[PDB]
RNA sequence: AUUAAACCUUGUACCUUUUGCAUAAUGAACUAACUAGAAAACUUCUAACUAAAAGAAUUACAGCUAGAAACCCCGAAACCAAAC
């Protein structure tokens, strides 16, 4: 193979930006907040995996239940076929 | 809107007459006149400790670390704590002022 | 990302070889080991 | 007049109290104004940095979500490529997290990176004053300011800390290991220390819960 | 390898030991970083053993240049013009001392 | 957990006795558990090794 | 395009090595080159030979007529080695 | 090795496969890119707390909680549904 004949421009990154500076803040909400709010409640992301984790089949199955009615017909059929392969692999091999 | 006063060095050297300054400060604290067993006087009293430590720190120039603060139960520890020197000179700084030989070159680019 | 330099390691020992051996890594590597 | 503080909870007889210099931010030279006592079970715990290391990993990783996805050979109109959104969330026991917080507090105090203060109130709201004061007291380049509650934190301190990237202002409930490690020195108000001690000392007789404490 | 590599005959620089032995090594250059784990061993070497070597061998010019550096490095120059470069990255004081002695010999 | 109540006569009928007062001045101090019990636990590991642990 | 700056930096060194081999640089005196101290070298030179030299006399011996002309030309914009040479 | 490129001396291409053997047998014009190991039921190890442990649903006469620790790729003849 062949390699670049030009050097990329230098880049400078600020490690004390608010996001990096305040990363992890309020992670002790439960212990310092009387456990009224569990840290799992602070998770933002796909609905079916907020505060929950599982294997690929479990994640796919949970995804289908959460948004199955709101998913596209084509996507739902594809998800059903994909689930079949995942189920057989984990539960028979 | 407040102007910060100049920073001071953290290097403290024990006074040659350390005992004289310490006893004078102890007399200064409250009329003690250095009663016998002075080294064993307990510092548990908050008011007595604050005046004694604060007065000693200003004159002597050494301050009790927060880590070592609770250890300062008795005057003897305070006397021992003050007698140990503290130097701010870096290893390179000491090397520079060490009669560098002609064949040895040091350049600090930092 | 150092695969080129790995080939150079074989090539530098194979620079003095003759024929396609000196320019083919498949053959150059074999020749280098045989020489050693 | 020295400000004298004693631990509200019963300190063990066999354990001597931990002590540190009480400070105030009102003036540049107000480095020491009082002497305070700190619970040995909180401020004299063993320095178990693996727990701190585990907590830091947990902090970085429980929020970790990867959204990478690729089409495999069957989905082509990659044999082992990223497959949709993936999360790494996991939970440490509250006992361990509280212990990790306890361990972190001791390290900062022993390393002279923790500064106990009566209050955060500042004479001026200028961010310059806070930076200069940190230099005046030889604080680290990064200083963390903690107050008892977010709602009551003084306005003057907010302006100074808000404009400073390396000086971050957090409430008592917002304390976390990552911020303490990232910040060279820690500044804690006296009420916050009691607030932290109460929750940390609550771990005593940790009834295994069959339902939320509330 | 012998066919593909150069060779020489036994020889002396200028019959160095006939009248009096002269050390070939003439100059040493050291680069250090104030804040670098790699150069810590070299930094410790400077505190303790560099002076002893300098006193033992004052006929070698030693240059110590602490500077922002990714990897500490030592350069040895000889009278005949030979120059040898050795990286000091993450090496202990004991290892450094042994290497320098070999360079001098 | 409630603290143990002061008893007129020790040992308690079950046999519990609070730590002796004054405490020993040895360099090492062994504190009681949160349950005011001696921190000694019998343990067996690997199915064949009996153990006892002081914490 | 392959990503990464180390690979780009590595190739730049690779190009430099090829260029140096093709076109070796012209020789230059060690005095112009870095890490040269005339006073230190002379002291080391005398010690290296295990012989005693008068620093002033040795420098004059090193001093040459051609060197003075260059310095004089710069000066326009000192003892030669002839006396020592004869002895 | 050598003063010397060739001469003198030594030496039955490589992978896979047969068996720990090929003068068997497969596969390779060469260059660049692309091209195949994935799961925690139990155990050991690493720690927290302990007759209790887990932030509800779990186990216990030293247990309990947490972490780490695992098992590929390509390739048929076929078979069926719905269009054309």
């Amino acid at each position: 193979a062949f390699v670049r004949l030009t050097l990329p421009p230098p880049k400078v990154v600020d490690r004390w930006n608010e996001k990096r500076a305040l990363f992890g803040v309020y992670d002790n909400i439960g212990i310092l907040g009387n456990f009224e709010k569990h840290p799992k409640e602070l998770i933002k992301g796909p609905v079916w995996l907020r505060g929950w984790r599982g294997n690929e089949l479990q994640r796919c199955v949970r995804k289908k239940k959460f948004v199955g009615n709101r998913m596209f017909i084509e996507d739902l059929h594809n998800l059903n076929k994909r689930i079949s392969y995942l189920y057989k692999h984990f539960n028979r091999h | 809107v407040l102007v910060c006063p100049p920073l001071r060095s953290r290097a403290y050297t024990p006074p040659s007459d350390l005992q004289s300054r310490l006893e004078s400060h102890i007399k200064e604290v409250l009329g003690s006149s250095l009663p016998n067993n002075w080294q064993d006087i307990s510092l548990d009293d908050g008011h007595m400790k604050f005046r004694l430590l604060a007065g000693l720190a200003d004159g002597l120039g050494h301050a009790v670390p927060n880590s070592r603060l609770h250890q300062m139960c008795r005057v003897r520890d305070v006397l021992d704590f003050y007698n140990v020197p503290v130097q701010d000179k870096s290893k390179f700084d000491e090397l520079v002022a060490s009669n560098l030989p002609p064949n040895l070159k040091i350049s600090w680019s930092y | 990302t150092d695969r080129y330099w790995r080939v150079q390691e074989v090539l530098k020992h194979a620079q003095h070889f003759r024929g396609r051996k000196n320019r083919c890594y498949r053959l150059a590597v074999r020749a280098v080991t045989r020489a050693f | 007049d020295p400000v004298l503080r004693k631990c509200e909870l019963r300190i063990p007889v066999h354990r001597r109290p931990v002590q540190a210099w009480v400070e105030s931010l009102r003036g540049f030279e107000q480095e020491r104004i009082g002497l305070a006592e700190l619970h040995p079970d909180v401020f004299a715990t063993a320095p178990r940095l693996d727990i701190v290391h585990q907590v830091a990993i947990w902090q970085r990783n429980f929020r970790r979500i990867s959204y990478a996805n690729t089409k495999t050979r069957a989905e082509v109109s990659v044999a082992h490529g990223p497959r949709g959104p993936t999360s790494y969330y996991y939970m440490l026991p509250m006992k361990v997290r509280a212990l990790g917080l306890k361990v972190a507090l001791t390290v900062k105090l022993m390393q002279d990176d923790l500064h106990i203060v009566d209050s955060l109130e500042l004479p001026t709201a200028d961010p310059q004053y806070l930076t200069e004061l940190a230099q005046y007291r030889h604080w680290g380049s990064s200083v963390l300011l903690v107050d008892l509650t977010h709602e009551e934190m003084p306005k003057n301190v907010v302006a100074a800390t808000s404009g400073l990237n390396s000086f971050n202002l957090i409430p008592a409930v917002g304390l976390n290991v990552y911020s303490m490690l990232k910040h060279q020195t820690l500044v804690l108000t006296l009420p916050s220390v009691a607030f932290l001690e109460d929750k940390l000392l609550w771990q005593d007789s940790r009834y295994t819960p069959l339902y939320p404490f509330r | 390898t012998g066919r593909g590599t150069s060779s020489r005959f036994l020889t002396s620089v200028l019959h160095n030991g006939l009248g009096r032995y002269v050390q070939q090594l003439q100059r040493l250059s050291l680069s250090l970083s104030r804040d670098a784990p790699s150069s810590r061993g070299a930094r410790e070497f400077v505190e303790r053993e560099v002076t002893d070597f300098a006193r033992r061998n004052p006929g070698v010019v030693v240059y110590v240049n602490p500077r922002p550096c990714a990897m500490p490095r030592i350069v040895a120059e000889y009278l005949n013009g030979a120059v040898r470069e050795e990286n000091v990255n993450s090496k202990s004081v004991e290892e450094i001392k042994s290497l320098v002695q070999k360079l001098a010999d | 957990i409630p603290e143990p109540p002061k008893h007129k006569h020790y040992p308690t009928p079950s046999g519990w006795q609070p730590p002796r007062d004054p405490l020993p001045s040895l360099p090492y101090f062994v504190r009681r558990s949160r349950m005011h019990n001696i921190p000694v636990y019998k343990e067996i590991t690997h199915g064949n090794r009996q153990m006892t642990l002081i914490r | 395009v392959k990503k990464g700056f180390r690979a780009a930096f590595r190739f730049q060194k690779e190009l430099e090595r090829w260029r140096l081999l093709r076109c070796p640089p012209p020789p230059v005196r060690r005095s112009e080159k870095p890490n040269w101290d005339y006073h230190a070298e002379v002291q080391a030179f005398g010690s290296r030979l295990q012989e005693t030299f008068s620093l002033d006399l040795l420098k004059t011996a090193f001093i040459n007529s051609c060197y003075i002309k260059s310095e004089e030309a710069k000066r326009q914009s000192l003892k030669d080695n002839q006396e020592l040479f004869e002895q």
